[PDB]
């Protein structure tokens, strides 16, 4: 609801203190209704979902990032994950790419 | 090789200089007082008013505030523009070390405008009536697809907020909850579509505790705020803008009222700061040189909304909308919130499976003039229809029972045009062609017109008498 | 209890209606036709004009363009605005496959930041004529302190352009250079103080090279631009804006223009997108319905615009103005860019240790009508004076000579109540209390005036007659 | 579900056309007529507005003062 009142250009989900898992499908649906790109930030549950044991941001997101320093147990830095290609099927014309 | 004398050009009547445009104009006066005028946004005025729009005021550069002008030559401007300013604040009951007004916005949208950059930083976040809720442009407005179309919308950040999808009232709690989310530095009241009276006092209870500037646009109910027949904003709003030519009955033009002096209970005999930021933003942020004789002919709609007389029109207004709309209503048609407090009623056609489109196009054809609106979750779903215009021709409650039927009588033809030759604007519109229904319904139309009084010119006197 | 009759409140003449407007309007019909008017963006329209602006046209709303309106009764309002369209496009002689034009703009402001919104969005860059060199608020205008004044400024990232400091021309190479270095997606050309005429092609060849849209504004000489007696804009700029009260004698409002059709050599076959911009930016995006009466009186004034006589009016105001500048500098004035080619001439004071507001003032009292104006590299040091109003009452160049007696008698006197009071404006006042010269030439200035003719009213039934 | 006014507001001539007619013929028939029947009479119009009147909406089990519910003030 507040998602098609406001009109946001972009959506974020993860969180830092959100104790369950996140329906990326879900947020997905909202992001296509709306109009809005849909990243995930998912520093804190990184190492989790490396390991697949979380639902995957991947699935359904267009961009990823992430701190390498808390789950992931790494050094102190951050990453950018962007999805590349041909986009998938959508009012969307043909032959459109990320 | 030499100029025209100044007899020829400059002292020669319009319909000798310039028969064609004075041709459209009598074309145009007569299709005022040959239809039925329901454009909840129009009125006609006096003819004391155009004689002082159509003056040698228009020749007046003035740039500035009366006593505070940038060159000379305006000792009876001054005096026009300070006589049309006390006359706005008496026309409104408004005490002058509380309230002080501007009277120079070109019109209501630059009002709307000027208002907003006084008070406001580009990108501050505004919250208006949402469209299909009733609000106005001007109140902030982008698509779904993210197009943002309203100026208020492109240089500041706006939400809307909405009627309560059941009963059609503002939907108080939704926008308290709205705002305490959004924040924004103002929250925008009075609309153009909306039926009912608005709750000023709870406006005031919630810009409080979000901290936002409350304004009111009070273009279309002016006229019956200044007879003190709807709530007055100026009991709770910080500012309040209107236009002066729907139901105030003036000339085409805004103002811009401030509250001044000290500020209710913050450091302690703290004052507002609008008027010299609203000023400052009509002239010289927005603005040039104000319209004179627009000034004058407002200072003379002013003192005519002053008079007894005005009181009983706005009176006649309000019970001229309600018995138009009871008469709907009792052959089945939806209005929504089931009545109106104010001028105007809207006309929920969905439930008959119609269009805006087809019923607009439709009685315009008659010479019945409205307007498709959008309604709540809407293509419009519905009409808006006014009482302003066709009340000051002297139609009382039994004349606008007659406009009710005039109107059972289209949308009953509407829908049978639509049936036989489908929903498709296409496809309908082969049936408003040599329909002698339609022809009947015009004609029956047009002599009822012609039986009532015209304000602003003498149909005696006009070019087209048949 | 009852409405007043339509007779009563409606069709009343504003004299009984309004005795306290009527008396100060005819009080002002007086002071125009009995004194100098020398305010250089003042023009006195003709009565075919001022009959179509008071008009039943202020009745009707028409939100949208003619043939795409949001509701009906449109009829004979789309033809008079299409009519205003296409006799705007004849009177500058403009092809309707090359050029397009909108004439709802309340005035020339609204008309320009119409034009900005259209191309531009929120703090693009923008860069016109600085003010103290001759440009208009609307072109930009922050003050040292860095505050911002202008609309323009406060919505759009202005900087201004200033003219050569040796000889008062636009300095083209700086301008060029500065628009290479802040890269504006828009530059403004036109001013309101500016006697010179613009090279177009060099702004166009700036203009290619950094990027930019290309705008003009005429409103300053609009009627020289109509009658082809200065360089046309159109030749070279993208968009031109203009107001049509000031040297095209017409009501006030403001009109776009924009090219349409194919660009020059980009992809092949590009063409212009600025008809659906302009025309949305207009409406819904910045105002709301129409002021009709000021479209039609418009086409009016278009009409006249493109007659015989008012091309030989254009070539008597360029007269005017140079046999004025030519007078006072006889006297050993000092005139910006030592003449003009257009409608005004420039005053700079400052070698006579005075400043525009004394010069203003005084004859003021004087019942002649100047601005102070800032001069370059300025308490403005200069005034601004124009041809076009007392041209259009019928003076020619020893009328002007006259009135450059008049401004040296004027001039003259502000020298002496100086020298005899002082400097500081509270002291310089002193002398302009009974002063017997001030009251000689106050009578001499109103019994020159009153010996000519008058557009827009007859002096044969004004009120005040003495 | 309907509009309010559509169903609830609107008068029996257009909702029940039949009904609205044979109402209309037995006023025909009371007034074109020698009613004789001694149980029979004609009230007042100002009864027959009591009558039909939001009156019929409320229920008021019991007695007044001695009510089942409450809603009960000014029955
Ligand atoms: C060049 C120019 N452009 C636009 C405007 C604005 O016109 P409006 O007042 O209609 O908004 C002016 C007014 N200039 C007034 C003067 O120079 O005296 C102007 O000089
Ligand atoms: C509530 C409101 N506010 C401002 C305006 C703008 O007025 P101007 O056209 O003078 O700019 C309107 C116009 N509303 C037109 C209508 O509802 O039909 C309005 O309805």
């Amino acid at each position: 609801e507040k998602a098609l009142d406001f009109r946001p250009k972009l959506i974020i989900c993860g969180g830092s203190a959100y104790p369950r898992d996140w329906d990326y499908k879900r947020f997905r649906e909202i992001a296509d209704k709306c109009g809005a790109l849909l990243l995930c930030d998912m520093a804190h549950t990184s190492g989790l979902v490396a390991a697949q044991e979380v639902n995957s941001p991947f699935e359904y997101c267009d961009i990823v990032t992430t701190t390498t320093h808390k789950s992931l147990r790494g050094p102190r830095a951050g990453m950018i994950f962007y999805r590349k290609g041909p986009k998938p099927p959508k009012g969307q014309p043909e032959n459109a790419v990320y | 090789s030499n100029m025209d004398p100044v007899s020829v050009w400059g002292n020669t009547p319009l319909a000798t200089v310039d028969p064609e445009i004075h041709d459209l104009i009598e074309k145009e006066k007569h299709r005022q007082c040959r239809g039925i005028e329901l454009i909840a946004s129009e009125n006609f005025t006096s003819f004391a008013v155009i004689e002082a729009l159509g003056s040698a005021l228009t020749n007046k550069y003035s740039e500035g505030m009366p006593g505070n002008r940038y060159y000379g030559g305006n000792e009876f401007i001054d005096q026009i523009e300070n006589l049309c300013r006390s006359r706005a604040l008496q026309a409104f009951h408004l005490d002058a070390q509380s309230w002080g007004v501007n009277v120079q916005p070109y019109s209501g949208s630059p009002a709307n405008f000027a208002a907003y950059t006084a008070v406001l930083n580009p990108h501050d976040r505004i919250m208006g009536l949402d469209l299909p809720s009733g609000g106005h442009l001007t109140h902030g407005y982008y698509t779904s697809g993210g197009k943002k179309i309203s100026a208020t919308s492109i240089y500041f950040e706006s939400l809307p907020y909405k009627v309560n999808s059941t009963t059609g009232y503002i939907d108080y709690d939704r926008l308290e909850e709205k705002a305490l989310d959004f924040r924004p530095k103002l929250i925008i009241c009075g609309g153009s579509a909306y039926p009912r009276d608005w709750d000023y006092k709870r406006f005031r209870e919630i810009a409080d505790k979000c901290g936002a500037l409350l304004l009111c646009d009070m273009a279309h109910t002016s006229g019956l705020v200044a007879a003190q027949e709807v709530n007055s904003p100026f009991e709770y709003c910080d500012i309040v803008t209107t236009t002066t030519h729907k139901s105030l009955r003036g000339p085409r033009a805004g103002m811009i009222f401030y509250r001044k002096g000290p500020k209710p209970p913050q450091p302690e005999n703290a004052v507002y700061d609008f008027e010299d930021k609203i000023n400052f933003a009509v002239f010289p942020s927005l603005q040039g040189g104000p319209h004179n004789h627009q000034i004058g002919a407002l200072a003379v709609a002013l003192k005519q909304a002053a008079s007894p007389g005005f009181k009983a029109y706005a009176k006649q207004v309000k019970a001229n909308a309600v018995a138009l709309g009871n008469y709907l209503m009792g052959k089945g048609y939806s209005l929504v919130t089931g009545g109106t407090e104010n001028h105007l009623v809207l006309w929920d056609l969905r439930p008959l499976g119609l269009t805006g489109n087809k019923v607009e196009k439709l009685c315009d054809l008659c010479n019945i003039t409205v307007n498709k609106n959008a309604v709540f979750g809407d293509a419009p779903g519905g009409v808006r229809i006014g009482a302003p215009a066709m009340t000051s021709r002297g139609l009382v409650e039994k004349d606008f029972e007659q406009i009710g039927e005039f109107l059972h009588r289209a949308v009953t033809l509407t829908l049978e045009i639509q049936k036989e030759h489908g929903k498709l604007l296409k496809d309908f519109n082969k049936g408003l062609v040599n329909n002698k229904a339609i022809e009947d319904l015009k004609a029956d139309v047009e002599k009822f017109s012609a039986t009532f009084d015209m304000p602003g010119f003498l149909v005696s006197e006009m070019k087209y008498k048949d």
